[PDB]
């Protein structure tokens, strides 16, 4: 009957749909590889989808996926076993090298632009009309590291103009240079800003930005990467 | 075996239990100590379930059903064929679930991300525990739990419901449903919004998030923003399930009568209780 | 602990954002509204502006007419007494015409006519608002996802109070406007068709509802888990994969064996939610037109 028809029909629809859904999520990081980077033998039942090209807004070109994948940075890792499936140990300083939970991707070295073609993110001193409308204004508060020692001070808030959101705290170190600190990895308190991931001694290692009034996708990744990695690698310095 | 960008992430560490012992992968999958735990609990449970199936004398999945002990057994142990098997199976499920959560924690650490996912999952686990542990205890027999079978479980739902009248009147049930509906609504729009920006009109340049925000400001006069909608989603979801637990944990424990009748409180407020006319006067 | 990013710990405000102006008729957009610091702790603090336009007004006017036409009926039931009105608010009900009138538009007002007026108003309210979702997108050059997603919802509503009442031969088969009454109608609709738990569309529909919660839980917690790498900025991540997208995909690959991309995850999303009322609509449509009792149907499959 009709009902039987409809339901049998639907289970068929649903199956080609999953198939679709699945092949679309195969647009990045495919095809699969062996730990040595050579193409892996068994890529699953699903074919790579036919490429699609994204036309990017501020004459920043196009992007076609799937496409040629490459890390575009040397990875400081060495195998710890003779068969597949085991960890790869950092061969240096994982933090300094950017592997592990400290990994960063070679994003473009251009900043994210707003709908108008202006830099999406800006230090608040250069954002004409912006102010802390609520909560504790961090600016001026010391930054304390997980080792419970002061590392610097808050000399500005880099805001996301389009979302009116605080993205990073710009911290001044003992030598007078500054670093960005992701907003998402610090606790603003009444008398201090506490950073659990980094011990005071690692703040200097936080990668620097080439221009003082801009951050690029590459530098966001290298920074967030680094600060995140502290959680696992600063661990010996963290007390509480 | 690895995604084109996976290797630099596959470093040692992050394990909660047992150091480097189980710190490794199997194909795409991460094992970890709890990798093993869940496997063991999952193996055992499925076994017991098959064992129930022979005692039942059917291999047909639409028929197979593992029932809790009958009320006469209260919160004591029961013979295998008479409810023990369900009790173990329930222990094993719990073991599986919790372990699966703790593995999520272990992966979280290795990758250096937040614990929001293990977190949210614990709500699912807590809803399940409400229906097979917290409610039966409080009620006083494993027998109030739902049976493990594809349709028999739908039956428990239907019977348990109709016991208190039309269950629609359970007030926390009303609230819990509003989230389920609301969440789906919000998943619908969020998915649609991002896609429409990323996949515009033919030959056009990729929209920007700013366009996304404008689109909603144009539509209903407010946009929660990109960070917002993700906070929103997590919340509606967790809330739906939170109220779902609540509506059950109260049902049969502190309220055992017809749910519709509980509304008489409102209608019988002394200031309008006796005023004639309307529906109730 | 650590900071979780469920609530902002510092609010930052600037000049009111009047937005992208693409092909939008700026004449129609309103003025910026105030800013809720309340809202600001969760998401955006800025209210407005909003776009009015012809369809917005028609929609918005029919919308109120519907609501009011029901409202006066409730008052008439309450004996115009504000006390009763409050006491009995969820008990009042605007019911469709009796089965006697069939698909007739001649039912007396106290006997079903008023229901038709209200519906007619709603029908109009809803479709215009649909066209509104479409146009608003067109004027910004965006995909029409939202309008199509919306159409799914519309499907179930169309079926409940219009398509099914018409295929059954009478308006009496439609849903009454009322809080407790539309609950009862639902509960009763299942009883009559032999328990909707045997309607496999109903069962499918529940799977996608449950799933929507499962997914929006998964997606939300994930994006929050990697916002420490600017995960929330999904469009740029799509355009240029960041570590955020990577950690996201990998956490999931390592847990359950496969994974999404940032554009990908949102396709999972729109389809999981859209299938709820899509399947739903179908389950209800066959209910009572082709299948009288899902249990009997369940025994044979035919
Ligand atoms: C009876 C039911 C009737 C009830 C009415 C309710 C209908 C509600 C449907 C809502 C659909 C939501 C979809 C969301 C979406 O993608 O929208 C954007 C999508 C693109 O938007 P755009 O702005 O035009 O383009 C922007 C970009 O250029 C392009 O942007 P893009 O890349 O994002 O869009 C590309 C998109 C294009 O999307 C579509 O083309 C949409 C397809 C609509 C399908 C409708 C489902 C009907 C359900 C049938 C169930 C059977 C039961 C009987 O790709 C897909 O999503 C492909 C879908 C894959 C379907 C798999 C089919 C398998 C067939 C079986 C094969 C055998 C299997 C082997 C075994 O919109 C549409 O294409 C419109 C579809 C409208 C049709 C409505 C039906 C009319 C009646
Ligand atoms: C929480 C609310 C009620 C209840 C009310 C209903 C109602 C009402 C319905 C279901 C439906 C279903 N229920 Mg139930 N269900 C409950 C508790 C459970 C439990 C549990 C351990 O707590 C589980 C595992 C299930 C599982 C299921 C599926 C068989 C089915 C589709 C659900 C879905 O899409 O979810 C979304 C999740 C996903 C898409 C992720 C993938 C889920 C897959 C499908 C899981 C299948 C597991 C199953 C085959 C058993 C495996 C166990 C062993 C390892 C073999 N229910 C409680 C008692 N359930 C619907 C149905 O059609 O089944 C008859 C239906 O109509
Ligand atoms: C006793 C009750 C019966 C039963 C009878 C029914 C009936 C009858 C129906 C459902 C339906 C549904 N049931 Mg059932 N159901 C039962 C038990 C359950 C259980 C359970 C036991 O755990 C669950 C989980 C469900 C779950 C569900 C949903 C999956 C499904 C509706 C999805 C939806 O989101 O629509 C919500 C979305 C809409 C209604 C879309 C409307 C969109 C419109 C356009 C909104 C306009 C707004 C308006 C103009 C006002 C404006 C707003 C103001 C400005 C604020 N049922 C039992 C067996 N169920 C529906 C279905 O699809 O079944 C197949 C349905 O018709
Ligand atoms: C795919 C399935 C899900 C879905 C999707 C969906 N719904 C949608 C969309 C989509 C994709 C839209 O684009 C569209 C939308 O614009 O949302 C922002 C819509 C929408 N879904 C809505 C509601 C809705 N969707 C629902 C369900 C669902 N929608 C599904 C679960 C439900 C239910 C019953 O679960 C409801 C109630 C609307 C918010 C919006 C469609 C708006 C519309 O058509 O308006 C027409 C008429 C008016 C302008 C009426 C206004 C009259 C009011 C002023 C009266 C009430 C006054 C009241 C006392 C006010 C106070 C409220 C307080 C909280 C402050
Ligand atoms: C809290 C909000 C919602 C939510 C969230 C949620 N679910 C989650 C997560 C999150 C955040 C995960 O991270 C985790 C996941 O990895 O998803 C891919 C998970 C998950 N949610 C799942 C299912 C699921 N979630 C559901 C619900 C929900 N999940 C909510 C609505 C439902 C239902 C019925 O609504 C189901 C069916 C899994 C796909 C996955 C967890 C997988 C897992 O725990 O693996 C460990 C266990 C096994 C491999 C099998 C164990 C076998 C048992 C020992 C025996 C079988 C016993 C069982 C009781 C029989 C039941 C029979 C039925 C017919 C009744
Ligand atoms: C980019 O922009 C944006 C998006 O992106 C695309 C979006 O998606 C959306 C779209 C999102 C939305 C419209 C979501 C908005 C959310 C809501 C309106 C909330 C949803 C939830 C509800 C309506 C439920 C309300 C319930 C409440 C307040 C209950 C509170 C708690 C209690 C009363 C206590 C409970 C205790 C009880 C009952 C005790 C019982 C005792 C006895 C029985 C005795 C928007 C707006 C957006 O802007
Ligand atoms: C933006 O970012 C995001 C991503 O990517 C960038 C993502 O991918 C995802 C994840 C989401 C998707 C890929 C979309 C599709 C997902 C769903 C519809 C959810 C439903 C899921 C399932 C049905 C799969 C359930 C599968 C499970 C639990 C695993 C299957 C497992 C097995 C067969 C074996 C289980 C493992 C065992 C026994 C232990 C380990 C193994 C040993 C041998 C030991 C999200 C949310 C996301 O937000
Ligand atoms: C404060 O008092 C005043 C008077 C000021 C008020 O305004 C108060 C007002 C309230 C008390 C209002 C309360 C309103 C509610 C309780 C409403 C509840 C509504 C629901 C629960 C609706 C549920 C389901 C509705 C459904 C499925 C409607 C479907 C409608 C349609 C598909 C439309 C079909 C079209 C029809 C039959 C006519 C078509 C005619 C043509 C010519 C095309
Ligand atoms: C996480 C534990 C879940 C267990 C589910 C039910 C187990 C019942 C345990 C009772 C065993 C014996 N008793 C009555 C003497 O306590
Ligand atoms: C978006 C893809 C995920 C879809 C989930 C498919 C599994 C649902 C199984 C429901 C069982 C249903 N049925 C028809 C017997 O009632
Ligand atoms: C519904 C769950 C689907 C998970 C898919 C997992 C893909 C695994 C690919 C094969 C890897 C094989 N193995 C375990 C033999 O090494
Ligand atoms: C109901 C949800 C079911 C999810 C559908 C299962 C998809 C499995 C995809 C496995 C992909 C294998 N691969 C390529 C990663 O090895
Ligand atoms: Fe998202």
């Amino acid at each position: 009957d009709l009902a039987s028809l409809a339901i049998y029909s639907f289970w068929i629809f649903l199956a080609g749909l999953i198939y679709y859904l699945q092949t679309e999520n195969m647009r990045e990081g495919y095809p699969l590889e062996n730990e040595d980077g050579t193409p892996a033998a068994n890529q699953g039942p699903f074919p790579l989808p036919k490429p699609k090209t994204f036309i990017l807004p501020h004459g920043r070109g196009t992007l076609t996926v799937p496409g040629p994948e490459s890390e575009d940075r040397p990875i400081a890792l060495a195998r710890t076993a003779v068969s597949e499936g085991f960890p790869h140990a950092p061969t240096g300083d994982p933090m300094k090298d950017g592997v592990g939970p400290a990994s960063w991707v070679a994003r473009r070295d251009l900043p994210e632009l707003d709908g108008h073609g202006h830099n999406k993110i800006k230090p608040m001193k250069a954002a004409a009309g912006f102010h802390v409308s609520a909560g504790k204004n961090p600016i001026g508060l010391p930054v304390r590291g997980c080792d419970l020692e002061i590392a610097g001070k808050v000399v500005d808030i880099w805001v996301d103009i389009p979302e009116q959101m605080a993205r990073f705290l710009e911290v001044e170190l003992k030598d007078g240079s500054t670093r960005l600190l992701p907003m998402q990895m610090v606790k603003v308190q009444s008398n201090r800003v506490h950073v659990n991931a980094l011990s005071s001694d690692l703040f200097a290692g936080i990668p620097t930005i080439k221009s003082p009034t801009e951050v690029t996708l590459l530098e966001e990744d290298k920074i967030c990467g680094y600060v995140a990695g502290g959680l696992m690698y600063a661990a010996p310095k963290r007390k509480s | 075996a690895l995604l084109s960008f996976e290797r630099k992430y596959r470093v040692p560490g992050g394990t909660l239990v047992g150091g480097n012992l189980f710190d490794f992968w199997v194909g795409p999958f991460y094992v970890g100590f709890f990798g093993v735990a869940t496997f063991f609990f999952a193996a055992l449970g499925i076994i017991l379930i098959a064992w129930s199936a022979v005692l039942q004398g059917t291999w047909n999945p639409q028929l197979i059903s593992v029932y809790p002990p009958a009320l006469e057994y209260g919160l004591g142990g029961a013979p295998l064929a008479k409810g023990g098997l369900w009790q173990i199976i329930t222990i094993c499920a719990t073991g599986a679930f919790v372990s699966w959560a703790l593995r999520e924690v272990e992966i979280c650490r290795k990758l250096g991300i937040g614990y929001h996912i293990p977190f949210a999952f614990a709500f699912a686990i807590l809803a399940y525990l409400t229906l097979v542990l917290f409610r039966p205890v409080m009620m006083g027999a494993w027998g109030y739990a739902f049976p493990y079978g594809i349709w028999t479980h739908l039956d428990w739902v239907s019977n348990t419901g109709y016991t208190y009248g039309n269950f629609h009147y359970n007030p926390a049930h009303m609230i819990a449903i509003s989230f389920f509906f609301t969440n789906a609504l919000a998943l619908a729009l969020h998915g649609a919004l991002v896609l429409s920006a990323a996949n515009p009109e033919k030959g056009k340049e990729m929209r920007t998030p700013d366009h996304a925000d404008t689109f909603f400001r144009d539509l209903v006069g407010y946009s929660i923003g990109t960070l917002g909608i993700h906070r929103l989603g997590l919340l509606l979801s967790l809330s739906a399930v939170f109220f779902s637990a609540l509506c059950m944990i109260i049902t049969g424990t502190i309220w055992f009568d017809q749910w519709v009748d509980w509304w008489q409180w409102w209608v019988k407020l002394p200031w309008w209780a006796n005023i004639p006319g309307g529906i109730n006067g | 602990a650590e900071y979780q990013n469920i609530f902002s710990q510092v609010q930052v405000r600037g000049p009111a954002d009047l937005g992208m102006t693409e092909d939008v008729n700026l004449a129609n957009r309103s003025g910026v509204g105030p800013f809720s610091t309340l809202l600001g702790w969760f998401g955006n603090a800025q209210l407005g502006p909003i776009y009015l336009g012809s369809l917005g007004v028609l929609s918005l006017f029919s919308g109120l007419m519907w609501f009011f036409t029901i409202g006066i009926w409730f008052w008439y039931q309450a004996g115009w007494n504000p006390a009763v009105f409050l006491r009995d608010l969820f008990f009042f009900s605007l019911e469709p015409p009796a089965p006697e009138y069939g698909l007739s538009f001649a039912a007396p007002l106290k006997e079903g006519g008023l229901w038709l007026i209200a519906s007619f108003f709603m029908f109009v309210a809803v479709w215009s608002w649909w066209g509104r979702t479409y146009l608003r997108a067109q004027a910004l050059g965006m995909g029409k996802h939202t309008a199509w997603a919306f159409l799914s919802a519309i499907w179930l509503w169309m079926v409940l109070g219009f398509i099914r009442p018409i295929l059954m031969g009478s308006w009496s088969e439609a849903v009454p406007y009322g809080i407790f009454s539309h609950l009862d109608w639902t509960n009763n609709f299942s009883l009559v068709h032999g328990n909707l738990f045997y309607n496999p569309f109903h069962g499918l529909s529940i799977a996608f509802l449950y799933g929507s919660a499962l997914l929006f839980a998964m997606h939300g917690a994930t994006i929050l888990a990697v916002s420490r790498f600017g995960g929330e900025r999904e469009l740029e991540q799509i355009a240029d994969r960041g570590t955020a997208a990577e950690r996201a995909a990998l956490f999931w690959r390592w847990t359950m064996g496969f994974n999404a991309t940032m554009e990908g995850i949102h396709r999972w999303a729109i389809w999981m939610a859209v299938l709820v009322t899509l399947t739903g609509g179908i389950g209800i449509l066959l209910s009572g037109t082709v299948v009288d009792n899902w249990y009997v149907w369940g025994q044979n499959h035919g």
